[PDB]
């Protein structure tokens, strides 16, 4: 009786992904949810807002899931705003929703499904240690979250026996254009063999172009980048220097049917647990707007119930800011041909190579 | 502490007013305020302005630039110096003290002076 | 500045309870409460109600004050009317600018 | 070329004023104006905003807030839509400092200083009256955190930190323990900054502990003077006020002037592209947008009704005018002025808390 809706933007298979929400006999659960799917090519704010309101008004929906295969920027912000203005808790799984956002508001109920910001740095450092590279440097731009990146890296090299030797942290910004001479000089300053980089695709093209023109991309250097720079593995501007190593979420081994199944399971488990332990289920009004009486009682018990789940012997404990807290990242490298190949796997502080 | 109205008590038009209060039993150098509430005959009431003991005197926006209130601790009295009074300002004027506290409280009042 | 409105010509037999409502003209009585003064013909006015809940020492307990915050007015209740209650009752308030007295009422 | 700008005002008289202002501006390349009214809910407001955007492809959006509750409910959806399309948005009467974080709101400007920018006037007042010890008292929130961070960054120059910082939870019914602890450390000058509905409780509690007597000195911002916070307040509390924080005609005139000057300056360049003209059809960006913001940031106005107008690299106006006023016998009165330079005192003698006219030392 807990109505579940699914949104698709990537125009992937729809009829094929039907057994996950149908043949799953929830013997350990007592909510028997329904399932509805809508597929569209909606990326503009108007279309997605109108669709969200239309499903809100249609019939007996609750917390929905989002699945867009494109690469947008402010989709996460728009979804957060919608969840702030409507107590229905939504959660994304794949694509633009999987990217990290700066910080949710005080009352937002919107949990992502990807790696955090600090786990990326921790895996970055332990893969630096596993090959005995040691000396490195850090470069970053004015992106939301750089301060946490730098603070975490300093705090995790300050409390270890191994002899990390950091060297320089440049904070170049592209806002002050027409002044690229200083950028060129400060980039030419760097000498360390390993350079961690924190940027985005559009900026990364500019940085790699200037690096190639300067010439510090030859035989004794190896850039390392976070997941969000990779974006889509298939697409490549061909400007990426060969040998660049990137850590990213597993995509070609974790099927979308599994993601839909576990999202439905999470929602069902939380709803059933709170129904059993409180004898009450919140039912917000099925009106998107023009309803000042919809909020008859503040409802954060569902927020307190989504931070713990035990199904099929699996852990999906989200965090306060909204993370996964137990992902399975893969570390990939760009070989001579322009393609990404798996070279390493991470699982519960365990690191495996080949 | 008891105060009674005083002053010359004139009624001629196109002149200047001058009258002082009495206040016996109290001290001018204190933490209170002194008002000069005016009562017109056959109508409501109208506040004029307060005066602190030491340096600063508040007023009323209407007759802001036509009236002046002065104090003198040596003679233990404060006086009103209304200027350019017309024939439409005939009223009976009171001497009022207010306790600072946290709010305005115009008590105890004065005996009143005819004018 | 603002204006104050009060009822007029209210009187009855002794022993009854009468409510006089002093009403704000524009704005809201929520940041600066009012007081009620009483005057005798030929005598200086004296305060009887202050902060609408407290009473001065020696004042009779018959009178009382109340607030509504709905019609933006303050109510003064008189219980057990006597022959000495015939007087003039004024409501006085203030704001962040000045102090303005109300019109006042007479009780016979 | 014909380019028009849009605005979201709060009434019809403001719309007429905007039309008159743009009519006077274009009489000094023709530009028009478009207006719309606020809506009770955020989602319809945002969709209407982007529909207005699609109607004429507005280069910039002039947003404003009405005298309505919920604080930051009116100007958020417009900012979110603008950030989706990366077009500049100029605010008029938004005082909160949440928008000053140039990480989540990349395209936003302000014609008035934020609430957290009144931390230099206190520094100059201490430097004038010779006070070197403070007791900061803030509420646990983004506003208080930003204010305390700015205050400590400013104070780090003298290498004399604040004696103590007391953070209390936003919204409660008993703050007796914090005040009892803070009563007797060593200091008198107390600086308060919190919500008015939360400052009323602090004012009520401080009266019971006899901390408002002679000697102690109070300092506040602007939220503790307006509203219902005048029910309970000790006389002598010194407060700050903005000179032209309510008269929106001057603000709209200055905003339209600076926007017109910026749009006149940009068109002389080359390699430009018109912004997208669809909230629905298009799903792309307005690439020649950040250049407009950069050329607007250094738009040093010559003169105007509100004096000189400038900007920083934070979306906040510089060279503000502040009035320092004292609360005497439940009646406010201006006693000093501050014009970005040293504080100029007027010809009035302030009344320090507890009565008496003598500048307290502030230290025991």
């Amino acid at each position: 009786s807990i109505g579940i809706a699914v949104i698709l933007v990537g125009t992937s298979d729809e009829v094929a992904i039907k057994d996950a929400h149908e043949k799953d006999d929830f013997h350990h659960l007592s909510v028997v949810p329904r399932v509805e799917l809508v597929a569209m090519n909606e990326t503009d704010p108007k279309s997605i807002i109108t669709r969200i309101c239309d499903l809100m008004s249609d019939r007996k929906i609750q917390g929905v899931v989002f699945a867009d295969d494109t690469d947008q920027e402010a989709i996460a912000q728009i979804l957060d705003f919608i969840s702030a203005q409507t107590l229905t808790p939504i959660l994304g799984i794949h694509g633009g929703s999987s990217m990290i956002m700066a910080d949710k508001d005080e009352s937002s109920m919107f949990f992502q499904f990807g790696p955090s910001i600090e786990q990326q740095a921790s895996v970055m450092l332990n893969i630096m240690e596993e090959y005995d590279w040691y000396i490195f440097s850090i470069v970053t731009t004015y992106f939301p979250g750089y301060q946490d990146f730098v603070n975490k890296i300093r705090s995790t090299i300050e409390n270890s026996f191994v002899g990390w030797e950091l060297e320089e942290v440049l904070l170049l910004d592209m806002s002050l254009d027409d002044g690229d001479s200083k950028i060129q000089n400060q980039l030419k300053k760097l000498q360390s063999p390993i350079i961690l980089l924190y940027c985005t695709k559009e900026e990364a093209t500019y940085i790699f172009e200037v690096a190639n023109s300067v010439g510090l991309t030859g035989y004794g250097y190896t850039w390392i980048v976070p997941s969000l720079v990779a974006g889509d593995t298939d697409t490549v501007p061909s400007e990426f220097p060969t040998g660049l190593i990137s850590v990213s979420y597993d995509e070609w081994d974790y099927g979308l049917p599994a993601r839909v199944r576990d999202g439905i399971a999470i929602i069902t488990t939380a709803a059933s647990d709170m129904l059993s332990e409180h004898s009450f289920i919140p039912e917000p009004k099925s009106s998107c707007y023009n309803t000042h009486e919809k909020r008859i009682y503040q409802s954060n018990m569902l927020n307190r119930y989504l931070i713990n789940v035990t199904f099929e012997g699996r852990d999906l404990s989200f965090s306060e800011e909204g993370y996964q807290m137990h992902p399975k990242l893969v570390i990939i490298l760009l070989n001579k041909e322009r393609k990404w190949e798996r070279v390493g796997k991470w699982k519960d502080k365990s690191l495996q190579m080949k | 502490l008891q105060l009674q109205e005083s002053g010359p008590g004139l009624v001629k038009p196109s002149q200047t007013l001058s009258l002082t209060c009495t206040v016996s039993g109290g001290s001018i150098s204190s933490s209170n305020w002194w008002s000069w509430v005016r009562q017109p005959p056959g109508k409501g009431l109208e506040w004029i302005g307060e005066i602190y003991h030491s340096g600063n005197t508040n007023y009323n926006p209407s007759l802001k630039s036509r009236v002046t209130v002065s104090v003198d601790k040596s003679k233990n009295q404060f006086s009103l110096k209304l200027t350019s009074v017309t024939a439409a300002d005939t009223a009976v004027y009171y001497c009022a003290r207010d306790v600072s506290g946290g709010v305005n409280w115009f008590d105890p009042w004065g005996q009143g002076t005819l004018v | 500045n603002f204006m104050l409105t009060q009822p007029h010509s209210v009187s009855e037999s002794p022993g009854k309870t009468v409510t006089i409502s002093c009403t704000r003209s524009s704005g809201s009585i929520a940041s600066n409460y009012v007081q009620w003064y009483q005057q005798r013909p030929g005598s200086a006015p004296t305060t009887v109600i202050y902060e609408d809940n407290q009473r001065p020492s020696g004042v009779p307990d018959r009178f009382s004050g109340s607030i509504d915050s709905s019609s933006n007015s303050a109510s003064l209740t008189i219980s057990g009317l006597k022959t000495e209650d015939e007087a003039d009752y004024y409501c006085q308030s203030y704001d962040s600018s000045t102090v303005v007295f109300g019109g006042g009422t007479k009780l016979t | 070329k014909i380019v028009n700008i849009g605005a979201v005002l709060s009434t019809r008289k403001h719309e007429q004023m905007f039309r008159e202002a743009v009519n006077q501006a274009n009489k000094r390349i023709q530009l028009q104006a478009t207006s719309v009214t606020h809506k009770p809910n955020a989602i319809q407001m945002a969709l209407s905003v982007c529909e207005d955007l699609i109607s004429s492809q507005v280069y910039a959006i002039l947003v404003s807030h009405p005298p309505t509750p919920n604080d930051h409910f009116t100007p958020t959806p417009v900012s979110y839509t603008a950030g989706f399309y990366r077009i500049p948005v100029l605010g008029l009467t938004t005082r909160m400092s949440i928008y000053s974080d140039k990480s989540i709101h990349l395209s936003f400007l302000r014609t008035v200083p934020p609430y957290s920018h009144q931390s230099s006037v206190w520094f100059e007042m201490m430097r004038v009256y010779n006070w070197n010890h403070i007791i900061l008292l803030v509420s646990d929130d983004h506003e208080g955190r930003a204010a305390q961070k700015r205050l400590e960054t400013l104070l780090e120059e003298r290498e004399s930190k604040a004696e103590k910082v007391l953070q209390f939870d936003p919204g409660t019914k008993n703050v007796t323990a914090l005040l009892m602890e803070a009563r007797e450390l060593e200091a008198r000058v107390i600086i308060l900054s919190a919500s008015e509905d939360d400052a009323a409780t602090v004012y009520r509690a401080a009266a019971m502990l006899d901390m408002t007597g002679s000697g102690y000195v109070w300092l506040v911002g602007e939220r503790e003077i307006s509203g219902n916070a005048l029910r309970y307040a000790p006389d002598g509390i010194i407060g700050l006020q903005l000179i032209n924080g309510k008269n929106e005609s001057a603000h709209i005139s200055d905003a339209v002037g600076v926007v017109a000057q910026a749009v006149h300056e940009l068109l002389e360049k080359e390699n430009i592209t018109d912004p997208p003209r669809g909230c629905v059809g298009n799903t792309n960006i307005w690439k020649t947008g950040p250049l407009f913001k950069r050329v607007l940031m250094s738009s040093k106005y010559a003169d105007g009704v509100t004096g000189r107008v400038e900007f920083n690299e934070d979306g906040d106006r510089k060279f503000a005018q502040y009035s320092i006023m004292n609360l005497q016998n439940r009646k406010l009165v201006q006693v000093g002025i501050y014009n970005g330079t040293h504080v100029i005192p007027n010809d009035r003698k302030i009344i320090w808390p507890g009565g008496e006219t003598e500048k307290p030392r502030g230290y025991q």
